[PDB]
RNA sequence: AAUAUAUAGGGUGCGGGAGGGAACGCGGGGAAGUGAAACAUCUCAGUACCCGUAGGAGGAGAAAACAAUUGUGAUUCCGCA
RNA sequence: GCCGCAGCGAAAGCGAGUCUGAAUAGGGCGACCCACACGCGCAUACGCGCGUGUGAAUAGUGGCGUGUUCUGGACCCGAA
RNA sequence: GGGAUGAGCUGUGGGUAGGGGUGAAAGGCCAAUCAAACUCCGUGAUAGCUGGUUCUCCCCGAAAUGCAUUUAGGUGCAGC
RNA sequence: AUGCCGUGGUGUAAAGCGUGGCAGUGAGACGGCGGGGGAUAAGCUCCGUACGUCGAAAGGGAAACAGCCCAGAUCGCCGGC
RNA sequence: UACUAAAAACACAGGUCCGUGCGAAGUCGCAAGACGAUGUAUACGGACUGACGCCUGCCCGGUGCUGGAAGGUUAAGAGG
RNA sequence: UUGCACUACGAGUAAAGAUGCUCGUUACGCGCGGCAGGACGAAAAGACCCCGGGACCUUCACUACAACUUGGUAUUGAUGU
RNA sequence: UCUGAUCGUAUUGGGCAUCUAACCUCGAACCCUGAAUCGGGUUUAGGGACAGUGCCUGGCGGGUAGUUUAACUGGGGCGGUUGCCUCCUAAAAUGUAACGGAGGCGCCCAAAGGUUCCCUCAACCUGGACGGCAAUCAGGUGGCGAGUGUAAAUGCACAAGGGAGCUUGACUGCGAGACUUACAAGUCAAGCAGGGACGAAAGUCGGGAUUAGUGAUCCGGCACCCCCGAGUGGAAGGGGUG
């Protein structure tokens, strides 16, 4: 019910981050601004 | 005959230029989600074998 | 260690591999060309062996530790970057 | 025999308490009072910490005192 | 011979084999106790034992060889690596 | 042939440095003599930088002896 | 004391061999030994277990606690 | 109250610390004091104590009496306290 | 039960069930071969009750045994 | 069988049941026939109990193998439908 | 020429039936054979591409074989327990045992995180339509008796408790110096740089008031980096980072 999701970038698609969400409270994939070390700046991040 | 070296401990320890015996650090292979980045950075790199272990570790490399 | 997981199984393996094709070079500094050859001249790979500065039948490589004041014309494999400077700063040369 | 091991368990002692006392020269970063909560409060040149650890920010001598009821840990620089 | 071509089998005369030996050799069969602080993979160990079969020794051997851009040029054995 | 002669790094590789890193940021590992004269930016006298020494103390490796350890039955005796 | 014309007792000769024989069944018997015989070899089997370990003097001198353990009468590391 | 950490004086040879060689030990016992278990029973059991002794400590005293009190045997003496 | 147990234990004639159509089934053997048997279902082997008299009730869910093959799952080989 | 030997008893004390220690009490030295209370008498490195190892036995504990058995393929062919 | 049906020639595969020549017979006769219930050969009578065996493959398999079957324990068995977190025992630092006395944990939260600004509660007293001991309202008294996602302790009213706007630092590259410690581990960390969030600024932010919500190594899986690439160029595989 609390799986480990991974957060890939939206420009270079590198899987930079891993965290946990709830699956019944959040059926759709998270979107967060996080730092991308390849791009050198904050990009968007969805799940996979 | 001839003294065989321990094949396991020679894949885990090595020597520097002066004679210190370095090693890596545990707890950094899996189950890395709940470990914050202040912990996975403390376990990064190499450290010196402690002063109490360095007799048995030397005798397994020789 | 009495039963527990010992020091050579608690700890992870050292990372990486060992290169099968690594070519090692034997080391002479340019601060040893000064002390062994103060009159200068030709410094061959065979001349460094007989003076005891380097081993037999191996590839030499001149590095740049120390001062150089003599005027030497040294032939070697793979000169360093900072050793072509100190050799030509006295009037010599460096050929492969 | 009545198996009255209904309660036979404990945690590990956490080594809390005051670690550098008064009039004692410290370095930058030395942990002064490790504790649960703010039994002691940060004063001058003392930061709190993530689990209320009360380290040091500047070398000097440690002195304790009172600041409106809440007792403080300070460092004379 | 049955059965015809013929063979199986029989008669006669020449040569040879069998068995033994302390170790060594080559081909084949092949444990366990033990070690793993238990044990099954693995070890012990292709060891003990066993079978075939030699020779004064045997086996191997005259490149479907290595090597890596120059090269070495049958095999066996010892020292290194 | 072995050991000493340069190290760092997973390795390519570079080398009194080197790996990590965007970093002329910081750390890890490794090198690196002020007890004195002099010149010099110049420190109150005291020292960073840099030349000649006053001529700083380095150093390994092969035998033999001894203590311990390793592979073997391994200090000796003893099963079912 | 039980059988004593019977599923009787007995002589001589022969057969069955070790995870096998034989058993009107007790794990009985198989050369004074049997819940897997004897002899030789692997073999100087292994034993965290018990026992033993030989001349002298001089100086210093403990521990029986902590941590972990298929660990609790063993052992590693720390303390001394 | 004690104990504990820091610092400034003073005192004390065989104290402390770093790094190597070689260990043994990891079954403790009783006594004083503070406690848990037990019936505030045990020569009972489990902990604390810069507490002691035995273990590894002879000599004197407690009739005898590892653990209590006094005292620490280098050797000699038909000397004193 | 040779060597502490002779019994109520084992055997037994009698009973039932299951196996076997004949170099049988079962057993000793890697095989050939043998016993079974110079026997042929009124015989032979396996299991359990144990002269004789009166009798032997109910349960096919569980695990076996025998027979069946509708559908489910399932190896190598073919296929590529 | 046996460490010794000019080997009493009571009430004690001690590894908690003393010929050997303490305080007492009793006993002339040595033999021969008897008795069996103690010498924790003699014999068997406790068979019970626990700890470590071993054996053999069981089963719907684990992993294997003999035997029995399935299908493919070789031995393995021809003509029909 | 394509979807679909049908027909024809050739090739090959599966069933069923027949055939004989491989193979099979402890059916018979004859011969080696003088003496033969063995054996082989010839002929005949039946079976027949089945059976048997070889290689591959699934099933069943105490019939047999090698071994495991935990420790703690006021003797063993039976019962109970084993790791992490909080209290007391615990003798006013730290630490401290027993099958001593009490309880919790193997999570939950996309806001219950970051920041900025504002607020003060429970209980009680008086008044009030349905309305009651206690819903909502108004006023007094009230300094913490309420509250904190979750156990207890230490905290917290200056709020870490109640409310709202914007957000993603629930970051990447690191880290002087310390706590704890046999070792392996565990804990805290000012500050520097990149790139951000809130705020007028100062500044605070590397998850949550704090301490549990976990698992060494080995062997594998995926994404990325393009480091080695067994003659060379690739590839296979290995390596690093997450
Ligand atoms: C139990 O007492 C007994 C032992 C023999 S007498 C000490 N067990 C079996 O015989
Ligand atoms: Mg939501
Ligand atoms: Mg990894
Ligand atoms: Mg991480
Ligand atoms: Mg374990
Ligand atoms: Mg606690
Ligand atoms: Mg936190
Ligand atoms: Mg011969
Ligand atoms: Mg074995
Ligand atoms: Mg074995
Ligand atoms: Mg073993
Ligand atoms: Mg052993
Ligand atoms: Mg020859
Ligand atoms: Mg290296
Ligand atoms: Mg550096
Ligand atoms: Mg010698
Ligand atoms: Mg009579
Ligand atoms: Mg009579
Ligand atoms: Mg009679
Ligand atoms: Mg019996
Ligand atoms: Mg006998
Ligand atoms: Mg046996
Ligand atoms: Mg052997
Ligand atoms: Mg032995
Ligand atoms: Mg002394
Ligand atoms: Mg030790
Ligand atoms: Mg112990
Ligand atoms: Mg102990
Ligand atoms: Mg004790
Ligand atoms: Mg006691
Ligand atoms: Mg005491
Ligand atoms: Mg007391
Ligand atoms: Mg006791
Ligand atoms: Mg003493
Ligand atoms: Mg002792
Ligand atoms: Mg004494
Ligand atoms: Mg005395
Ligand atoms: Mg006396
Ligand atoms: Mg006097
Ligand atoms: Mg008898
Ligand atoms: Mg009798
Ligand atoms: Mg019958
Ligand atoms: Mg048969
Ligand atoms: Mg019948
Ligand atoms: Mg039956
Ligand atoms: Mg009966
Ligand atoms: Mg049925
Ligand atoms: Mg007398
Ligand atoms: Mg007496
Ligand atoms: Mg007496
Ligand atoms: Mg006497
Ligand atoms: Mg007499
Ligand atoms: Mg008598
Ligand atoms: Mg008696
Ligand atoms: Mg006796
Ligand atoms: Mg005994
Ligand atoms: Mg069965
Ligand atoms: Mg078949
Ligand atoms: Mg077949
Ligand atoms: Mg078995
Ligand atoms: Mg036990
Ligand atoms: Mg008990
Ligand atoms: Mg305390
Ligand atoms: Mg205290
Ligand atoms: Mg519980
Ligand atoms: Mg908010
Ligand atoms: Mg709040
Ligand atoms: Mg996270
Ligand atoms: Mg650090
Ligand atoms: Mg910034
Ligand atoms: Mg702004
Ligand atoms: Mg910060
Ligand atoms: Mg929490
Ligand atoms: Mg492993
Ligand atoms: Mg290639
Ligand atoms: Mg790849
Ligand atoms: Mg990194
Ligand atoms: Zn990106």
């Amino acid at each position: 019910v609390r799986p480990k999701i991974t957060l890939a970038c939206e420009v270079c698609k590198h899987r930079n981050y891993i965290t946990k969400k709830n699956r019944r409270n959040d059926p759709d994939r998270l979107e967060l601004k996080k730092f991308c070390p390849n791009c050198g700046k904050h990009q968007a991040h969805r799940e996979t | 005959p001839k003294a065989k070296t321990h094949s396991g401990a020679s894949k885990r320890f090595r020597r520097t230029g002066t004679g210190k015996i370095v090693r890596q650090k545990a707890n950094r292979r899996h189950l890395l989600e709940h470990k914050p980045s202040t912990r996975t950075r403390r376990l990064d790199g190499r450290t010196v074998v402690a002063a109490n272990d360095t007799k048995r570790v030397t005798s397994l490399l020789n | 260690e009495g039963g527990q997981m010992p020091i050579h199984m608690r700890l992870p393996k050292l990372k990486g591999f060992r290169n099968r094709f690594r070519t090692e070079y034997e080391i002479v500094n340019v601060g040893d060309i000064n002390r062994l050859f103060p009159q200068g001249g030709a410094v061959g790979v065979d001349d460094l062996v007989a003076k005891g500065a380097v081993r037999k039948n191996a590839l030499v490589k001149v590095l740049g530790d120390g001062k150089l004041t003599a005027k030497v014309d040294v032939s070697a494999h793979k000169f360093s970057g900072s050793a072509r400077a100190k050799i030509t700063a006295a009037g010599g040369s460096a050929t492969e | 025999g009545a198996s009255s091991s209904r309660n036979g368990r404990d945690s590990a002692a956490q080594r809390l308490g005051v670690k550098r006392y008064g009039g004692q020269v410290v370095k930058a970063g030395e942990i002064l009072v490790r504790q649960r909560g703010t039994k002691f409060h940060p004063g001058v040149n003392v930061g709190r910490g993530g689990d209320d650890t009360l380290f040091a920010k500047t070398a000097g001598a440690v002195e304790f005192g009172i600041k409106r009821g809440r007792k403080t840990v300070s460092i004379v620089g």
